[PDB]
């Protein structure tokens, strides 16, 4: 996500 | 007590557009709680959006009795459980998830009395911020200012169009630069737009950090170290001189939303104004 | 009237294991409604599972106040809205989405009085069904029997282990071959397991098709052409001779769940039993 | 889908 957004 | 017709506030925009500051300023209002970014809300909204866009899949769900009315009820129940239960209760509930406003029109339908704040920042400032601080966003390539300004452009265009569609009573464009340059002027306009009484504590958000009825911060969110500080005009044009000259030359081609939003695409920087 | 403690029924298993027949037979009971596959339930459950598995993401959600208890409450609210509103009301609500039982243990936690029915079919029958009927499933390469059996094995094992974990009072293995061979015996056992009183109309599901308090079907679902017929033993061993010999030789290695579930991996076909 | 299952 993962990513910060 | 909570329900789908309750007066909700949705803050959003492209990440690195002053959305945390915006929600923190509102969190300093004793009658308003916004709280931290839920993260799940944009993802379930995006998931839903994929089902409704696909006309093949829309036929199948309707053949299963999972109609718009059924889905919209399920979404209403899910989103309210996150919004209400993830923070402390308050007269005016708020939600800040930047990309939730990619479903602005849909949220306006799901929550008829909800009001929307679309934060707008000079795309060159948002892109520079996300690149220099290494803030990862899905689809944004942080090794390219060109690619980030293109993705910025597409994202803000989608949200802007939905903001203008729902109209001036439901959605308000909020320019970050104007907010930091004239915080009393804009917080007054915002609270009048939201129909919430004025309280000066929104201008002292740094004194309400971690306090009861105040600003609740996440220790792993990327805006926390800036939002603890008081409002300042220090982040208006840190981007100037940092964008490559090929991208500077192609600015109006890459990001036509700059000009649509009142930003000069060849001023380095624009005259945002002075306090 | 509906709530998270109501007695729900969740039917599932790997696709092409008689899940539509199971729910159609129960739908034929006048006090039970299951309805068509919702489709959205497996996807939102799988989404939720991706968040809880990532310890990195789990920390970020807990720091945002989006705890297990908040998520569960939102999941509960979403799933109930779909389950309740997508079909007609009944004393005993039911849900059939094959891959929902990949989150069986989690569904058992969200819904304490919910009972589960894991449909189990010979993997060679299920794999031959999806390959011959060209049923598209995520991950299952329909050109390769080896690949599909490997994915069948992985899928059924995950659901079986969870079915076993919750125990004999919450979950019941239902063998497709045994169901069709001895439909009265098993439907009597099933309704006794579900603690619903006996009604003979479950043995005439074909006569309840499209009737009020009867079996609602989807014109776009892949099992509709078979379920409209009465219960028959016609699809027990249509797979034999169609699987390649290299796969047949490796069958116990590829699919060790065949043996665990009472299917002889080297019988072509096994003796399932006779009525 | 989207796949069938
Ligand atoms: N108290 C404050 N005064 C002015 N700007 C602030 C602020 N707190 C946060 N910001 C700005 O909000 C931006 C991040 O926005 P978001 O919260 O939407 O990601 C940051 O831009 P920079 O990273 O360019 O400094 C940061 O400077
Ligand atoms: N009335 C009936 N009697 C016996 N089997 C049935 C049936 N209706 C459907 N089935 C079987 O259920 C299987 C599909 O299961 P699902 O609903 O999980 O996809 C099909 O297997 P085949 O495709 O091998 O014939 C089909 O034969
Ligand atoms: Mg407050
Ligand atoms: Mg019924």
């Amino acid at each position: 996500e993962e990513e910060a957004y | 007590a909570y329900h789908k017709d309750m007066p909700l506030i949705f803050i959003g925009g492209v990440p690195r557009s002053g959305t945390t500051l915006m929600r923190a300023m509102l969190d300093a209002h004793p009658d308003i709680r916004c709280g931290e970014e839920t993260r799940v809300i944009p993802r379930i909204l995006a998931l839903k959006q994929m089902w409704s866009r696909s006309s093949k899949e829309k036929i199948r769900l309707d053949e299963a009795g999972v109609t718009d009315e059924v889905l919209d009820s399920a979404m209403q129940a899910f989103l309210l459980e996150i919004i209400v239960k993830h923070g402390e209760p308050a007269p005016y509930l708020c939600n800040k998830d930047p990309f939730a406003l990619k479903s602005l029109t849909y949220l306006s339908r799901l929550f008829p009395n909800a009001k929307f704040l679309l934060m707008v920042r000079d795309g060159r400032a948002s892109v520079h911020s996300m690149i220099s601080r290494k803030v990862t966003i899905a689809g944004f390539d942080l090794n390219s200012y060109r690619d980030c300004l293109t993705k910025w452009n597409r994202a803000i265009e989608t949200m802007y169009n939905q903001c203008m569609e729902v109209g001036y009573k439901k959605c308000m464009l909020v320019h970050y630069e104007q907010l930091v340059l004239h915080p009393e002027r804009w917080m007054r306009t915002l609270l009048k737009f939201l129909q919430i009484p004025w309280n000066h504590s929104v201008l002292h958000h740094e004194e309400m950090i971690g306090k009861a009825g105040g600003v609740s911060l996440s220790k792993v969110e990327r805006s926390t170290d800036q939002v603890i500080k008081p409002v300042n005009v220090g982040a208006l044009s840190k981007w100037v001189g940092k964008i490559p000259p090929d991208v500077l030359q192609d600015m109006a081609v890459i990001a036509p939303m700059l000009a649509k939003l009142g930003y000069d695409p060849y001023a380095n920087p624009p005259n945002y104004g002075k306090p």
